[PDB]
DNA sequence: TGCGAAATTCCATGACA
DNA sequence: ATTGTCATGGAATTTCGCA
DNA sequence: TGCGAAATTCCATGACA
DNA sequence: ATTGTCATGGAATTTCGCA
């Protein structure tokens, strides 16, 4: 704009431009004198063109694309143009890294009974024990009495033939587990669909979403290490001990183990517990029904300072899973669809496909 | 005296042979005396060994104060009253030739014996995959002097596998016919 | 003791014991009823067999190894005991993990003057341009100008041919560097004292220490990430041309870029600073030394809610650099010599060897 | 007129054929004109490839507003010509058989030959080593006029390596007699 | 002597694998 | 015998333009 | 009706690779 | 078409034993 220009120059008024200053002409280009010293300032049908040379240098940010234009150039508002050509930045987009954190986690609600909800996951690979290398995990969520497994692979097969064996006890109504191989198969939908069990499956790359089951494999790795220290590693053998030990530990939070929220009365152990001797088994079973119902539950923390919670139509952007060496961390802004609740969105990335992911793996779209 | 418990006394007998599947030819049947809750494992023998390898399965989930047995070699032997000392399980064992067990157990025992009849018949070959509805149907079978079945008892919860259609449990005339066929 | 235990079922008080409690015989053991149901009181010399036997069921802590002992027992003071018990216990203290947060972090003083301090690292193995696999990163500690090379491995060679044509400009005080082959070699060392260059080392595994330069290869990294989108990762020809667009970019905290840190004026680059024009050398060099002193210094942040600073006698685990499978993540403990700062420590383990560590790799040994 | 600045002169030019050294046979000098500042790079030839090759690595640290040289084929090549275009810098030439450069590089240029020639003798095969202590030696030298060193008024610091022991830089006899013994 | 807007400064967030 | 660092973009705070 | 000590509860820290 | 969890051991807080 050379006529925007051709006006200041004169002398007369211009928004944006204060009349406090003097607009001369040097060198065949408009300058002005500024506090900081002379600088040019170009028709605005040259200063997209200067940001974005001035951002390519090293694809800064705002104050670092700005310091370097500000060495040679002034105009209204500036940071307006510098973040109008970082919001269009594809390289920046999705190599960038976020600087808003996700909002606070969700506790969801403690399965109401025993067999309501089984959280199942694999451990492994574990040194070899006797051709296995893989332990099937199964903590039913309300009890937290957990099954274990050995299994040569992380397969359907192996599951199938763990939760045969299993399921001889009780039928559970939901099966949570993450999408790995093993629990997203045909076969295994089949196997459920037939039992009239209900497979849900956490959001991709997102374990604290299994968070019941992964606690437990702690537990579990914790034991085992404990036990073989100063002996070869031989943990198959281990598995029914550290499965034993682990159902019958107190939480000190509740101050009742596994077992105990299972079946309301230990079994022939160490250290049984005597306190219902004189009840009878309806007796027994009527305050295990109460102990059940008050237990405690913990409540979503603080949001952090710079938190950021999804908003239907926001432009937001998926974490690519197995990034390769210098590509970027971050995938193409997508739109947010359907909020399922403060920390689960659905997502339609530029293909066009339907995604159910965690905020966890999600940054928003800088600069709108 | 105290009222009866679960894991108070679990009742273990053998079953068997029956036709081989997937090379097992024995059950062992464990149920607990005051549920009537059934655990039930496929074994190639009614051995010490076979014994151990079982029961160490379900003594990873719980362990009864006694376990009551026939003199059956399997259960007399040194080294089951040896795995059993280990874990602080006192063994009793009903006189030789004169079985007692319990009301309950007894029909519980009869129960398992006629289901695995009647479910044998036509697929002798295929029960091993069978186990775990059998085990199913059977504590989830409604007892008429508890008022619960044996799920109830052990969990205090109602299941997620009722079993309403109180089947025949009988032996058909076809079943009766082609179970003949078999004896031959 | 049966003779402590003796005078309690007569009547007579004993310190520890509750006189207004019924202590009696039954079963041939001394029992007691209690708020929470009748318990046995174990004599003395039965207590440590008990707490051991209830600690061992699943090598549990304070809490959940009481309540199981409380089921049974009841005797004065049963934590303590407890606590002698896991304070003991070689598995459960190489095993479990730490409760208490670092103490905050030192912001150490930035090098007075460029070349006084080089923080040197490796960026590695990326994919394969030109036959290189390596970058080898020289970041000058005050200025932060970089220098970047082009290597075929992380090797003594390589360090030694890239840092003579470095040393060609100007040699530095010290060199800064981890405990990486490539630069704690006997030729390394020989190369710096041959040139009168100290060497100084990070503390093992802490890249923290090397922070300076572990910082400047995020930013390296990102930028070609940034100029390879779609498009082959064929960096070599790159590396030059990073190298002169990060050391050109203005940290917007400083509002200086390396380049003007070092030489206090812009070379003939885009958007060159025009600022010191009318100046003569010796002016713009007496602006550039008053620049050098009055840039900001962060200081060290808030100690977190449970933190522990280290102490000269403590008994101090180290982590296990790289713990292999169902092993544990702690050596066994060692006290601490010399605390060389709140953050750096002198240690001697139970071989006899002293180690400089950082309180990162260190938890204090639980239950004294 | 505003007052002189490093980078806005480099003064480049090539010594050589040299004997080969690690299979180089040429120096490539630059000179910036205010501070006297040297840096040397070895070539295999003084081509515009070599120049080029040689001042990419230069240009990767800091770019000369303009670059001064005589009329070689190597800087008034066109190649030569696009690679400065391309980097906004502008190439200065000398009258041919005229070569004028300023009082500061013509002396800093004699010092570089003649340091060059004393160090050669002896060992005319290992300068390719020597050329990192050759140009910290010119780098780290006292300007007379202008009372501080190259480094100084490059960084405006004192160096690390201050070299106090003034050397002679003319040739002993017996380096005179080594030196016509090689011219042989 | 105070208003609205622009400019600057602050600073949590996250990654150097 | 040593030790974290700093680009990033929303928010918080200060300054600017005008009166 | 309040003291000192023991017991219980709280809760940051860190790991499920 | 879903969602973090909880053992751990010092510190903070409540309860106990006695008066
Ligand atoms: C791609 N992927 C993983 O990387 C992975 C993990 C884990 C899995 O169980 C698991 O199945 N997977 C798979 C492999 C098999 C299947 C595709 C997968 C499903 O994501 C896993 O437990 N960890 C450990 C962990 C780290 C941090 C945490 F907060 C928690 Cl709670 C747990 C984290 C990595
Ligand atoms: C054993 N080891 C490493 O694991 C390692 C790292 C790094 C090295 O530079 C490095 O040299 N090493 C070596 C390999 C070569 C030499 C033995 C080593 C010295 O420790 C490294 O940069 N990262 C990235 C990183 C993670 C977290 C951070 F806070 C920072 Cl500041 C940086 C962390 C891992
Ligand atoms: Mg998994
Ligand atoms: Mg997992
Ligand atoms: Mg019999
Ligand atoms: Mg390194
Ligand atoms: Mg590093
Ligand atoms: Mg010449
Ligand atoms: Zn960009
Ligand atoms: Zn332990």
């Amino acid at each position: 704009l050379d006529a925007e220009l051709d006006q200041l120059l004169q002398g007369h008024y211009i928004k944006g431009y204060p009349k406090q200053y003097t607009y001369f002409l040097e060198d065949g280009k408009v300058k002005v004198s500024r506090p900081e010293g002379v600088k040019i300032i170009p028709p605005q049908s040259d200063r997209q063109k200067i940001v974005l040379q001035a951002h390519n240098l090293a694809h800064t940010g705002r104050e670092a694309t700005l310091l370097k234009i500000a060495n040679l150039y002034w105009w209204p508002n500036m940071r307006k143009d510098v973040v109008k050509q970082l919001g269009r930045c594809q390289q920046c987009l999705i190599t960038n890294a976020s600087n808003k954190a996700s909002g606070p986690i969700l506790r969801p609600d403690r399965p109401q009974k025993p067999f309501d909800k089984f959280f199942i996951d694999y451990i492994g690979p574990l040194p070899p024990s006797q051709g296995y290398l893989y332990v099937l995990v199964v903590v039913d969520g309300m009890t937290g009495f957990t099954w274990l497994y050995p299994t040569k692979a992380p397969s359907t097969s192996a599951t199938v033939k763990s939760l045969n064996v299993l399921t001889s006890i009780a039928i559970p109504k939901v099966i949570h587990s993450d999408q790995g191989a093993a629990f997203t198969s045909s076969t295994f939908a089949e196997w459920a669909k037939e039992r009239g069990i209900h497979l849900e499956f956490s959001t991709p790359y997102h374990p604290q979403s299994s968070g019941k089951v992964e606690r437990k494999n702690s537990d579990i790795k914790r034991l085992l290490t404990k036990l073989l220290v100063g002996r070869p590693t031989k943990w198959y053998d281990l598995l029914p001990v550290v499965q034993l030990a682990l159902n019958n530990t107190y939480s000190p939070v509740l101050k009742y183990t596994p077992h105990q929220l299972l079946f309301g009365i230990d079994s022939n152990t160490p250290f049984a517990n005597q306190d219902t001797l004189d009840l009878t088994r309806e007796e027994e079973l009527s305050l295990l029904q109460e102990i059940r119902t008050s237990l405690y539950h913990p409540s979503t923390p603080p949001a952090s300072s710079r938190s950021w919670s999804p908003v239907v139509g926001q432009l937001v952007q998926e974490r690519v899973a197995r990034p390769a060496s210098l590509r970027p961390r971050w995938h193409k802004p997508s739109t947010v669809l359907k909020v399922l609740n403060p920390r689960t969105v659905v997502i339609l990335d530029h293909l066009g496909n339907n995604r159910t992911v965690s905020i966890d793996n999600l940054k928003p779209t800088s600069h709108q | 005296d105290r009222p009866q418990k679960p894991f108070d006394k679990f009742f273990i007998d053998y079953i068997g042979p029956l036709p081989p599947s997937q090379g097992y030819l024995y059950v062992l049947v464990v149920v607990d005396g005051m549920t009537g809750f059934t655990w039930l494992y496929p074994t190639k023998a009614p051995s010490t060994s076979a014994t151990v390898k079982s029961l160490n399965v379900l003594t990873s989930i719980a362990i009864p104060k006694v376990i009551h047995s026939d003199q059956g070699a399997a259960f007399t032997s040194s080294t089951f009253a040896e795995w059993a000392k280990e874990r602080g399980i006192h063994l009793e064992f009903s006189t030789p030739y004169h079985p007692q067990s319990s009301g309950k157990v007894e029909r519980k025992n009869s129960d398992i014996k006629r289901l695995l009849t009647k479910l044998l018949v036509g697929r002798p070959t295929k029960w091993y995959d069978l186990l775990p509805v059998v085990q199913l149907a059977l504590n989830n079978t409604y007892s008429p002097v508890l008022k619960y079945t044996p799920h109830q008892l052990l969990f205090g919860i109602d299941s997620n596998t009722p079993f309403a259609n109180q089947d025949t449990l009988d032996l058909t005339r076809e079943e009766e016919l082609s179970l003949l066929q078999e004896i031959r």
